[PDB]
RNA sequence: AGUAUGAAAAUGAUUAUUUUAUAAGCAAUCAUGAAUAUAUUAUAUUAUAUUAAUGAUGUACCUUUUGUAUAAUGGGUCAGC
RNA sequence: AUAAUAAUAAUAUGGUAAUAGAACAUUUAAUGAUAAUAUAUAUUAGUUAUUAAUUAAUAUAUGUAUUAAUUAAAUAGAGAA
């Protein structure tokens, strides 16, 4: 004789085909066996050092600004190189870069900077994209307001309003636990 | 003489991959015809227009004043009447009549385009992609391979039925999640192809032969067969 | 008359049921009887 | 001749601002007082907007013509085609 | 040895029939970010040598462009029957 209200423990059933499906393809990419040979990805100091080791491993003691000997040993140079970093490098860049020196300096030059800036990536439904800043313009006068989504923001603040409701209402509640008490 | 009068650089090097993750096994040489031709965008806009007038239905077919249904009949009198001059109720000047100069049933809209100029634009495309970075050949048996191929993936671009799961396991890996990709085939690959089903809105997955160069332009992302590369490379060669 | 179904109904008058996404939204309700041609149930007192 | 919606116009009534009962003609343009309205920099000796004081200038538009204000052709207005 | 913009000097810039060159609006197809602080349409006042677009305010939609741009095309622009 009561308004049950619709809990899931309350409901008994083997429907919901679609989202089921859904979970148990969540749970499959949780658990998949799957290659991987680029898991953390490359910081300059990293990079530095990073290709000395890929030296080390290949050829052994050599200049890094001297070219390579063969095709093969590039190769194997340069796939290291990549399961190392966790970034892939383009083939056309290994077709051209005829030196370890010249990878390192590719890398720092394009890879480099979307690693440490995550919004000065290269996205691709703008290429001619550009990310200015206040430091850009060498002139005090000159300045750039900061790109923040106003989604982003609307988010922010609807987070910070629940946080306040959370400790003041938090606070009303023992207020009133203690005026139970005494 | 002629100074600075060099031989150019005839091959370009592209790494082969396995098709489930994309771990580099050997590289290839392939002409610099066929993947670093310089990028000339006018021969790949006459490929892609005139394949666009290709694929046309046109089946624009409104009522000229001949199929449209009213009688011939002069619905008044020449004179007498005080009114303009009226002939029958079909005239495009009235608004039940037909339509002046109708376009009528099937439109052939296909146009002509040198297969030469056409295999250029392929070349060029493919080339294109190469330079984007976006082109990825899988393939193993037919090359001796430096490093070994691993195993529980293969070199045949091919896999709730577990393949499905796999494919997506490889979309969240390789950051390809929303954009378009082009899987060219040497032959009907139908597993991957039903692997694929659930993203097909953005995938392409094509047999050799049957390949596009608008197709290649659209996608963000190609994966080609070794054979099949090789086989278009012949099929665009130069001679 | 060919749209409605004639059993073929997931429920029939009499049987107890609990009705959702309305004003009365998680209400509980004994099923009084159904409208044919609507293809609908109309519940006791609630709902 | 589907269903919603509809500050689209032509068209009617009404109210407000303004001009108008010694003034004559494509009803506009330019000059130029005055009155009203709005304006979170009217600081004002302010700025815009509206309005047939008053002055000057000003033969509708198309078609066809050697040539049209023509009292030559065509159009009641608006919307759609 | 180019392009874009700005100078200096010069010459040229009425126009029917007609020829030549260059743009814009509308709609569809290919490619395509974005977001209710956004967008679309409308009204009013601004702005840019201005059939266009944009800014601000206002009103109505709509969980949101076949959106910017480049192509391809057109049932692509109406006071004149
Ligand atoms: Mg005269
Ligand atoms: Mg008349
Ligand atoms: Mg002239
Ligand atoms: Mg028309
Ligand atoms: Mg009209
Ligand atoms: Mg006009």
């Amino acid at each position: 004789k009561n308004r049950l209200e619709l809990i899931p423990e309350n409901f008994i059933g083997e429907g919901s085909r679609r989202c089921k499906r859904q979970k148990e393809l969540k749970l499959a990419v949780s658990s998949a066996p799957f290659n991987q040979w680029l898991s953390r990805d490359k910081s300059d100091n990293q990079l530095d050092d990073m290709i000395l080791q890929a030296t080390e491993k290949t050829l052994g003691k050599v200049d890094q600004d001297v070219q390579f000997s063969d095709l093969v040993a590039k190769f194997q140079f340069t796939k290291f190189l990549q399961s190392k970093s966790g970034y892939l490098i383009p083939d056309y860049e290994l077709t051209t870069l005829s030196t370890p020196l010249q990878f390192k300096r590719y890398i720092k030059e394009k890879i480099l900077p979307s690693a440490n800036d995550p919004k000065l990536a290269y996205k691709e439904a703008e290429p001619n994209a550009i990310h200015p800043f206040s430091d850009n313009y060498a002139s005090p006068n000159i300045y750039v307001v900061n790109d923040v989504t106003s989604k982003e923001q609307k988010s922010k603040y609807d987070t910070i309003m629940k946080e306040i409701q959370k400790l003041e209402d938090d606070a009303t509640r023992k207020a009133l636990e203690t005026a139970r008490s005494a | 003489p002629l100074p600075n009068a060099a031989i150019p650089p005839k091959y370009a090097l592209v790494t082969v991959r396995s098709f489930p993750s994309l771990e580099p096994l050997t590289f290839v040489p392939v002409p610099t015809s066929t993947v670093a031709a310089p990028l000339r965008r006018d021969i790949l806009w006459r490929a892609v227009v005139y394949e666009n007038d290709n694929r046309r239905v046109g089946a624009s077919n409104p009522p000229g004043r001949s199929e449209n249904g009213f009688s011939r009949r002069k619905l008044m009198p020449q004179k007498g009447s005080g009114r303009a001059r009226v002939g029958d109720a079909n005239s495009p000047t009235r608004h039940n009549g037909g339509r002046a100069l109708a376009r009528t049933a099937p439109n052939d809209y296909t146009t002509e385009l040198p297969s030469k100029v056409y295999s250029m634009a392929f070349n060029n495309a493919l080339s294109h992609q190469y330079k984007s970075g976006k082109l990825f050949v899988i393939g193993g048996e037919k090359v001796d391979l430096i490093s070994p191929t691993p195993e529980l993936d293969l070199n045949r671009l091919d896999l709730i039925f577990e393949g499905e799961v796999i494919f997506r396991k490889f979309l969240e890996e390789f950051q390809l999640k929303g954009k378009r990709l082009l899987f060219i085939t040497d032959k009907t690959r139908e597993g991957l192809i039903k692997s694929s089903d659930p993203y097909k809105q953005k995938v392409d997955v094509i047999q050799k032969e049957l390949v596009e160069v608008n197709d290649i332009l659209r996608a963000q992302a190609v994966f080609i067969e070794l054979e099949a590369l090789e086989y278009l490379a012949m099929a665009h060669q130069k001679e | 008359e060919k749209t409605s179904f004639k059993k073929e109904w997931k429920f029939i008058p009499g049987d107890r049921v609990v009705v959702m996404s309305g004003a009365s939204k998680g209400n509980i309700a004994v099923i009084k009887s159904f409208d044919k041609r609507t293809n609908s149930f109309i519940l006791d007192e609630n709902g």
